[PDB]
């Protein structure tokens, strides 16, 4: 006579999943998080997020974080804006850490729920909509710090090689970088000198993130660079990432979470498309673009597959890409791209994907 | 074959496959709950030619999987006939009433 | 220059307006209500629902009625059951009433949650698993108290030739009657003989109403008939939907609230599909069948268009059909049926449609 | 050209329309609301962003201020994600990827509304 079980784990290793965060717009008070195995396709599990939840991975591979908004009644009633922690392998609520009424909602772009590289503190954007960044102290399930010197900027870029330090891009055009002290609340800051002109240059803000600095690409295809191998970032360009034969076409990024660096290679990818104008910023790739970053030139082009978004797995030599229902899984490890499979159906509507982490 | 709907044992199921959705035929995915209770059908076992019990427990407290959906209704009765009929949740006595998918569990001949 | 606003009323009158209960499966923690406009298919607006949202118009025609369910973080915290009043004009929120977390979660038979005659109490199932019929005050926006007598039974059908009476199906295969008192508890109760057979012809619980009396139709598409113009509720039946060639070709109802009742001319309408069996007492109609219920014959059949639950409007001849996404809108005042429109995507998963109320004293 | 509500109800509810250039949403006209009014039972936001349109009929160039309608469920009906103008998040009031009910009595977002500012 068989038995109904609950209390079972993930059937697949930690390696295997990625994260496909469905906003579910058409029913937005009801997002969750799909897991899969990118392996095979096959559909590990799932973490409700409610109104317009948001995800990430623990550094260390353990837990699911998660940012939400409930009200008592939905609709109506008392509003409790919420990080969440939830087990990696048993998709189960753990703690809930409540945050001030004014967290972000709005489309998933990584940059807006982070976490410092030492994995002790979480950081997201605040949005009331005065603009500022929260941080969340793990180990204590409090938020510490209300990072106000932030107002006017968007968006968290963690720095790899400092264990409690990130950037944030603000309005004159410039990087502010914020090291917070061990108790989550701020122990320095600096602005850079401006990167970019935000009239005539905007820039994405998804970066192209490596160990000591980030590259990040404009409306127009330029590509700008913030150095922080010093406390001081350095800044520089543009660079353009068209040859001649490119603007004749006009060629232009678009997309949402639209560039990604594979870091052993200094390869970027870049979702682009041609007929490019005012208004097109967000339009599906046409092909993905291969540049080397350190030529400041392409190596390859690939189609595009109508993506829209796109995570790497630096140990896997792995790209995945998403075109808002459907993900795609390249192999990386040589300069241009091979397409693995593509997993049909994981979202409805889908703007972000992400892999477990396995460097611990 | 235990992905769908015309397998012999979801011959009553009105849900989402659990078997779909990171669990099993006779197991919840990770994080949501066994119904105590249930909705049982009488299915026809192709192999042996016999008719077999099956209870259909839903796994409860996480949102609608929306993979597999069945509704199929061999030998399901309306709400008179509480415990033979699909038409509700049987998640409704769950700390969380909210539906996620629905097992198949072979009780018996 | 330009300046938004809020704060306004539907745009067509009432007596324009449908009600279609999304229950938005695939997403049901977001189920709500479709208000259309059935002469020229405009949406209207809505009214959100959360999870498996039921749905009444009052009598009187000036308020919408909800159930709902609602926990303090959706998948895990407390549970709060409830019924909701909105205004119908301003689809706007006005009272919460608190039930038992013990409300039938379930699709949208109207039998689920329905009112006396009189309008002065909703009456509503329960199920925890548990059945038992539940009774709000209206006037006093409270609950009353179980109906436990009704364990063992389901669904609720309203007398309409008495101010706060109704009926439940019982698994003993006859019907409880039930009447309440001015309070809204039991005054007294009755019950019938056996009406049909619940193990060799089952029947669908939705009622074709008549002000005394009520037909039900069967698995295996018999007819079984209510009689309450008196105080003790007088049953009979089977009488077969189905000649000769029907049978031949395994003609059987299927839907879910698949049949009405036209109650001037003595008309039922029923959803049917041939090659009936085990197992498609669900399937959608491959045709609708109109009955004179008075000399027991069939007098039209037209295509079903893949419908599953139906409404009929006593007052303008109407009858709506819908498949899960579509209405159809059909003038009834003749035996055959006449389409006047189709409303494409109405709705992503609804199995009821209902008319704002005219007149109806 | 200036007054939908004179216009062709098809033409207004199009994603196309002249002045819904940056909506990221669902068209209010066709959620039972109109261009300028919310739906009934939705609230509207007291702040937006805000587009510039160019009116193709006459010509001229138009701010145009896209307030959401707050407090209800996502009406499904006329999504548009048009980014004529629209600009990240570090020009705020330009950017249509965030929800602007976001400071609303209830944040839950159900359609947009493109109202015309001036010249
Ligand atoms: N103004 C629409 C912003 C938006 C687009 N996609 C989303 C997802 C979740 C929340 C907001 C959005
Ligand atoms: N076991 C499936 C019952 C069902 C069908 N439609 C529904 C809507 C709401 C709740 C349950 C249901």
């Amino acid at each position: 006579r068989e038995v109904l079980t609950g209390g079972h784990s993930v059937s697949a290793p930690q390696e295997n999943r990625i994260y496909v965060m469905d906003s579910v717009f058409m029913h937005l008070t009801e997002s969750r998080v799909h897991v899969y195995d990118y392996t095979n396709g096959k559909f590990l599990g799932m973490v409700p997020t409610a109104f317009n939840g948001h995800v990430q991975v623990s550094n260390d591979g353990k837990k699911i974080y998660t940012m939400t908004t409930y009200h008592e009644r939905i609709t109506r009633g008392k509003r409790s804006d919420v990080v969440e922690v939830w087990d990696a392998d048993k998709l189960t609520f753990e703690k809930e850490i409540s945050l001030p009424p004014k967290r972000v909602q709005g489309l998933n772009y990584d940059g807006l729920f982070r976490q410092t590289t030492d994995g002790k503190f979480i950081v997201l954007q605040n949005a009331s909509p005065a603009t500022s960044i929260g941080i969340v102290d793990v180990a204590k399930g409090d938020y510490v710090e209300d990072v106000t010197a932030a107002a006017g900027c968007w968006s968290v870029i963690p720095q790899p090689n400092r264990p409690r330090s990130f950037m944030t891009i603000c309005g004159d055009g410039g990087l502010l970088t914020i090291n917070l002290g061990e108790d989550g609340k701020v122990a320095s800051q600096s602005r850079s000198k401006q990167m970019f002109s935000v009239k005539d240059d905007p820039i994405f803000i998804a970066p192209a993130l490596d160990k000591d600095k980030a590259h990040f690409v404009s409306y127009y295809g330029n590509v700008y660079s913030a150095d922080f191998s010093g406390d001081e970032v350095k800044v520089d360009g543009p660079w353009s990432l068209l040859n001649d034969e490119d603007k004749a076409k006009n060629w232009v990024p678009g997309g949402y979470n639209l560039v990604g660096l594979h870091r052993a290679s200094g390869r970027m990818y870049v979702f682009m498309h041609p007929d490019g104008k005012e208004g097109t910023h967000k339009f599906p790739a046409a092909e993905i673009w291969v540049m080397d970053t350190k030529t400041k030139q392409r190596v390859a082009r690939i189609p595009g597959r109508d993506a829209l978004s796109m995570t790497i797995d630096q140990q896997r030599n792995l790209m995945l890409t998403l075109d808002g229902g459907n993900v795609n899984v390249y192999d990386i490890s040589q300069p241009e791209p091979k397409l693995l499979r593509t997993i049909e159906g994981a979202a409805e509507a889908s703007l972000q994907v992400q892999f477990h982490p396995v460097g611990g | 074959e235990v992905n769908s709907c015309d397998y012999w044992r979801h011959c009553a199921v009105d849900g989402f496959l659990c078997s779909c959705c990171g669990g099993t035929t006779t197991t919840c995915p990770p994080g949501s709950t066994p119904s105590p209770i249930s909705w049982i059908g009488t299915c026809h076992n192709p192999h042996d030619g016999k008719d077999y019990l099956i209870s259909y427990h839903d796994c409860c407290g996480k949102t609608a999987c929306g993979r597999c959906q069945c509704n199929t209704q061999t030998r399901e009765r309306p709400g008179y006939e509480f415990f033979l009929h699909n038409d509700v949740n049987w998640c409704m006595a769950n700390e969380n009433s909210t539906f996620h998918c629905t097992t198949s569990v072979l009780v018996g001949l």
